[PDB]
């Protein structure tokens, strides 16, 4: 996005394009984001 | 094979699991009866 704006998020619209699916399934939960230091 | 299991399988679902199942109404904490080893053997011989 063009993400800039001033405080929080803004009244706009655009939508996500997907790129792959891999075959893990196996029954997922529990993402878990990766914070760096 | 799996002969035990707490509920069914999703469908393309993999159970490698090693859980010991409660198939006996007697809770377990544990084998021989009431309680057993999730996997099950196949006896391939010729002779069958």
């Amino acid at each position: 996005t063009p993400i800039n704006l001033v405080r929080d998020l803004p009244q706009g619209f655009s939508a996500l394009e997907p790129l792959v699916d891999l075959p893990i399934g196996i029954n997922i939960t529990r993402f878990q984001t990766l914070l760096a230091l | 094979y799996r002969l035990f299991r707490k509920s069914n399988l999703k469908p393309f679902e993999r159970d490698i699991s090693t859980e010991i199942y409660q198939a006996g109404s007697t809770p377990c904490n544990v084998e021989g009866f009431n309680c057993y080893f999730p996997l099950q053997s196949y006896g391939f011989q010729p002779t069958n």
